[PDB]
């Protein structure tokens, strides 16, 4: 696969080195048993003590030469394998900084999950144990059987037959599963999809349906009935790869071509010593591959997918290349092709002013505000920070400019220091409490248990307007000159909506304000006010001016007073 | 291992029994089988190897039976691992519904994420790939030491000599690794809690610059999970020499016996020869017991982590049901408590709804307004008081005549990933599509069919996160309004719609023609419209109520929250 060897490209030196160490240790472990088959044959041969002596501690010390050299491999091969999991795992999270957001609404954060860690995860097999079992798979087989040979072509002949059975099974057993592997992260991603939202999704399950009519509950018996048809062959015929390539298997059909042989006089007991000794040996070399094969192709799969992700498009910062003005310029988007959310919207923010952008839901109006994030590329035309191009601007620069808060008050798993830190997380805590009392939250802050350590995990700590109240003081503690509030204060009551709008306006005098409500009677105050219907914007200009229109701001406002 | 009996299905304990003496079977074959060629080759090398038919003839019947004992043996792992499998994952989704809402910390919640997370192939062939060679590795020695004595007793107890050791280095390996092995563990499950944070929080990172791995909480995570993976590739070194130094112990152990018995005449040159191949026999079990024993503790912590949710608290219930399935109940508080851990929320809330009636709650931010509907509904139950449907206790009602009880809107709605028309259905799947169609158009969903492209049919992100917040509300508004329950509820139902939609959505609540006790957590004055009392809500008491004239008239807190 070409995705897999670009992937793997930095451990091409150590997956050759260790292919090579692995033929020189196996050859390692099988000196032993050649040297007690010689200390075998001088036994029968009544030889001097002394020789005898020096083949049976030799074999004994290659056996612990071999243990020794075996370890000693797979260590410092885990950790070859451990530290290209890291410096894969960290290239993942730096490209996923950069993707177009859009990648995250469409995929969703179980399939992230699956790809940072199970499919790096899943490239383990093939990084650390597929060149080494695949070695070991083929010299050891090879050098036995050719030493056997020559033995006695009689009885070697008759251990082909567990081998071509082995080769047999596992392929039948490859092509088989070959589907439910390609199949397999697909479920993992769904279930762990599924899994998320059962959990995530609970108050909604508790009350609609509970378990037993649950989205959860359905794809988990039918995951399990995946699991059934593709592990019950899979197993099955892994068994039988068991069975025929045991030792006892080996051993008795040695004995079964041999013991006739022996009893007739064609062949010398003798002889069969080094059937019994080595013949045995080579067949758990066999099922380390034969077990392997979907170690490979599960691993070649998750390469494929990693390197993906790697090449995606990456919203570059082009090397193109007043102060705290935000002009839109022509600016179009689209989160699909061909279903248009904005369409040709001009507008320009300039500083000491406050923008209200208002219109009907769905409108496009936290489209906008994403657009000036740069969480999205504009479709058509531009936008320009204090007269430069987003696309230009490094992300850094992007978001020292410009602050936002953004209607779905996200809490990282932290302290509430950590969350209102969240921008400046070298910022003290004089500044943190500043930024909180200014955002009328500190005094909630204050009445928890552990104050401002307390922990902001799942399920924990606040209600719906406490968490956005979080997200306005994290936003004050930026301290940027541009400043977007996508519905904030939303689940704020009148009297906390009151402070807070207060303290904004007394922070934000003479910088960039962008203002998005639904509340019509909360931007009033706006320098101006831009109504945007079906992603268009319908008409500019005061209140008193949209009022005197007739137009859509007209018609929302009769319509606030029911 | 006790852990995984707890969890077999009482059904399958026969299968298990029958698992249990085919395992032993297994062992005490391939053992005789091993031992067999002792006497074997000392005919074969006889003077007369024509004896070396009968011990050929009983090792083609040992091998021909443990090939039959192997493959029952890998029928049964097979069962015993899925039957495990579905019974504790479908044990865990019927328990985790019941769970209760205190349990769902950030620590539990990766808990049931990982647990639910192992149903993949791994733990159903949990039987087939580590208990089936763990016990067969760790008995064959002891049953080949056993075997032996028929053939020498000081050899047979020189072999079960080296077992000793072979379960000496199996218990240190393990003990030496726990320490490490735990946080290996714990610093990748918190490693899976920042990927899924840092895909679910990406716009609020991004702004904040936390997202690059050098600033970002999930780079310090992979940084903690590299060097807790690193350390337990380090501890593991002493088991995986404390297991060599077993086998090579063992090596000198069986080698030293055979070779003083056999310069002193009691084992002759081929019974010692054959030994040679028992000893490798002897000793291939101490290299997979090595292989396998890393892989027991991974499964370990993956069986406790099972445990811990099919452990958790289930939330109280009876088996009482309403004296009417659809008739509207009447819905009161009788000095109801509540405390989220040390935090108190309500402190001896009373109230009384009529049954029918429409009512408004409305007070402060954090007041406790989205926990009053989420004990009604039963999500939550008091520390003490009670809360009673119709006059029946919900603490003693059934879960399914409590569950259908009750329709709610969440403050933050959530859909599920899917079509838009699957999460209105969720309200009720049975409902035909005139009544689906009338949840829809009194939602006003029906205008976002007309303006997206795929209808019904758009594709809902994670959460409505692939919706506008104004759009997720309205399918949310269509989900609780297809459900036929007595009982509504409605949490911020305003927050995210515009005026036009916002005024089309609070006359449907009550325009809905199902008789209904609605409850409705409102934000603005305008939203308690068609409202038959007023609760007004302050610090864990309903400070004030009555009628919204009254209130007015009154000049109360209730005048006094509008103002500003
Ligand atoms: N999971 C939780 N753990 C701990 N305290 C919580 C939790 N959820 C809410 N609280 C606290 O309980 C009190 C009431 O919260 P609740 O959500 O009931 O208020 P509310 O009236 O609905 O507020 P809002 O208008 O902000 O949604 C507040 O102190 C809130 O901080
Ligand atoms: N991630 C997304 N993928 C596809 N379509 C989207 C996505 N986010 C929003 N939309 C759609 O784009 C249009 C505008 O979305 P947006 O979130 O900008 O609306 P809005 O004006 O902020 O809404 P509201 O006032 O309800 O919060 C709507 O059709 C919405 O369904
Ligand atoms: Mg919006
Ligand atoms: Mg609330
Ligand atoms: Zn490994």
């Amino acid at each position: 696969a070409e995705a897999g060897s670009r992937l793997l490209a930095p451990l091409k030196k150590p997956l050759i080195v260790s292919g090579v160490l692995q033929a020189l240790i196996t050859l390692i472990e099988l000196a032993p048993f050649v040297l007690l088959v010689e200390l075998a044959r001088l036994l029968l041969g009544g030889a001097e003590a002394e020789r005898l002596w020096t083949l049976g501690l030799t074999a004994v010390s290659l056996i612990g030469l071999g243990a020794v050299l075996a370890a000693a491999m797979t260590l410092w091969l885990h950790r070859v394998d451990a530290r290209f999991a890291h410096e894969l795992r960290g290239r993942l999270l730096t490209k996923l900084s950069r993707l177009p957001l859009g990648w995250f609404t469409r995929r969703g954060s179980a399939s992230t999950k699956q790809l940072v860690q199970d499919d790096t995860l899943a490239l383990h097999y093939l990084i650390t144990h597929a060149i080494p079992d695949a070695v070991a798979a083929v010299v050891a087989p090879v050098a036995v059987l050719v030493y056997l040979f020559v033995a006695d072509w009689r009885v070697a002949l008759v251990l082909f037959i567990p081998v071509l059975v082995y080769l047999v099974l596992m392929s039948v057993m490859t092509i088989q599963s070959g589907s439910k592997i390609a199949q397999a992260p697909r479920w993992a991603e769904r279930m762990g999809g599924e899994a998320g939202a059962f959990l995530e999704g609970q108050p909604v399950i508790r009350i609609f349906g509970g378990a037993a009519a649950s989205r959860f509950r359905r794809r988990l018996d039918d995951y399990i009935d995946f699991l059934v048809s593709w592990q019950r062959p899979f197993v099955g015929k892994k068994t039988l790869m068991d069975l025929v390539t045991r030792p006892a298997t080996f051993l008795w059909i040695i004995l079964v071509a041999g013991v006739p042989l022996v009893v007739t006089g064609r062949m010398d007991p003798v002889n069969l010593l080094p059937f019994l000794l080595l013949g045995t040996t080579f067949g758990a070399r066999l099922l380390g591959i034969g077990y392997g094969l979907s170690g490979i192709q599960t691993g070649m799969l998750a390469a494929r997918r990693i390197q993906t992700v790697l090449d995606e498009p990456e919203l570059v910062v082009r090397d193109r290349t007043r102060p705290g003005t935000v002009e839109l310029d022509r600016v179009s988007f689209e989160y699909r092709p061909g279903v248009p959310v904005i369409r040709d919207v001009t507008l320009t923010l300039r500083p000491g002013t406050v923008t209200a952008l208002v219109g009907p839901s769905g409108s496009g109006k936290s489209t906008l505000a994403a657009l000036v994030a740069r969480f999205h590329d504009v479709t058509q035309g531009a936008i320009r920070v204090d007269g430069r191009d987003i696309r230009t601007l490094t992300a850094d620069e992007l978001y020292r400019r410009v602050g936002f808060v953004l209607q779905d008050a996200q809490l990282v798993h932290g302290s509430v220091a950590e969350n209102i830190a969240l921008a400046e997380p070298d910022a003290g805590l004089e500044r943190i409490r500043t930024a909180a009392r200014d955002a009328q939250i500190h005094d909630r802050i204050t009445r928890m248990p552990d104050g401002y350590d307390s922990v902001l995990g799942a399920g924990s700590a606040l209600s719906g307007g406490e968490r956005q109240r979080v997200t306005i003081a994290r936003a004050i503690l930026a301290d940027t000159p541009v400043l977007v509030l996508d519905e904030a204060t939303a689940f704020a009551d009148p009297e906390s909506e009151y402070l807070v709008q207060q303290a904004i306006n007394r922070l934000t005098r003479d910088r960039t304000v962008l203002v998005i409500a639904h509340r019509l009677h909360t931007i009033t105050h706006a320098d101006q006010i831009v109504v945007l219907d079906d992603g268009r914007i319908v008409e500019v200009g005061t209140h008193d001016e949209l009022l005197a229109a007739g137009g859509r701001y007209r018609g929302l406002w009769d319509s606030g007073r029911y | 291992i006790r852990t995984l009996l707890r969890l077999v299905p009482a059904e399958k304990r026969g299968a298990v029994a029958g698992y249990a003496v085919l395992t032993l079977l297994s062992v005490l074959l391939r053992a005789v089988g091993a031992v067999l060629l002792i006497p074997l080759l000392a005919a074969l090398f006889s003077d007369t190897p024509s004896d070396a038919w009968l011990w050929l003839g009983w090792l083609t019947a040992v091998t021909l039976a443990g090939w039959v004992t192997d493959t029952n043996t890998a029928r049964l792992g097979f069962d015993l691992g899925f039957a495990v499998l579905s019974r504790t994952q479908h044990d865990m989704a019927d328990r985790l519904p019941n769970v209760a809402m205190s349990w769902f910390t950030p620590d539990n919640t990766a808990t049931a994420r990982q647990a639910i997370a192992a149903t993949g192939p791994e733990l159903a062939g949990l039987v087939v790939n580590l208990l089936t060679p763990l016990i067969g590795a760790a008995l064959l020695p002891a049953a080949i030491g056993v075997a032996l004595l028929f053939v020498s007793v000081p050899l047979g107890l020189a072999a079960l000599a080296g077992v000793a050791v072979l379960f000496g280095a199996l218990a240190l390996s393990g003990r030496l690794s726990r320490a490490a092995d735990k946080v290996a563990g714990e610093t990748n499950s918190a490693f899976t809690e920042r990927i899924i944070e840092f895909a679910r929080t990406q716009q609020a990172l991004r702004a904040a610059r936390r997202v690059e791995p050098a600033r970002s909480q999930v780079g310090s995570a992979l940084a903690a999970q590299h060097g807790a993976g690193l350390r337990l590739l380090t501890m593991q070194i002493p088991g995986q020499v404390l297991f060599s130094l077993a086998g090579q112990v063992a090596l000198i152990g069986f080698a030293g016996m055979a070779v003083w018995l056999t310069v002193r005449g009691q084992l002759g040159v081929p019974e010692a020869i054959a030994l040679i191949v028992v000893l490798v026999r002897y000793l291939e079990p101490f290299a997979a017991i090595a292989d396998l024993a890393p892989a027991l503790e991974t499964t370990r912590a993956t069986l406790n982590r099972i445990q811990a949710v099919l452990d958790a608290p289930t939330l109280p219930a009876g088996r009482r049901r309403l004296d009417r399935t659809g008739a509207a109940p009447s819905i009161e508080f009788d000095d109801v408590r509540f405390s989220y851990g040390d935090e108190v929320v309500l402190d001896g809330v009373s109230f009384t709804l009529r049954p029918g009636n429409t009512t408004a709650i409305v007070g402060p931010s954090g007041s406790g307004k989205t926990t009053i509907l989420s004990l009604i509904a039963g999500l939550q139950q008091p520390a003490s008081g009670r809360v009673l449907l119709d006059g029946v206790d919900v603490t003693t009602l059934d879960p399914e005549a409590r569950r259908a009880a009750v329709s709610v809107v969440f403050q933050h709605p959530y859909l599920f990933d899917g079509t838009l028309r699957d999460n209105v259905l969720v309200g009720d799947p049975e409902a035909d599509p005139d009544d689906v169609t009338a949840a829809m158009r009194l939602a006003r969903v029906d205008e976002l069919l007309d303006r997206l492209p795929d209808g019904d049919a758009t594709v809902v992100g994670e959460g409505g996160t692939a919706l506008s917040g104004g759009e997720r509300q309205r399918v949310s508004i269509a989900r609780a309004l297809l459900k036929p329950a007595p009982v509504l509820l409605v949490d911020e139902a305003t927050s995210a719609l515009d005026n036009a939609n916002e005024a089309a959505v609070v006359d449907a609540l009550t325009a809905d023609p199902r008789p209904r006790t609605r409850v409705i957590v409102a934000h603005r004055l305008a939203s308690i419209r068609h409202a038959d009392r007023v609760l007004f809500v302050e610090a864990g008491r309903v400070v004030e109520d009555g009628a919204i004239d009254e209130l007015l008239a009154a000049g109360g807190r209730f005048a006094q929250f509008w103002a500003q």
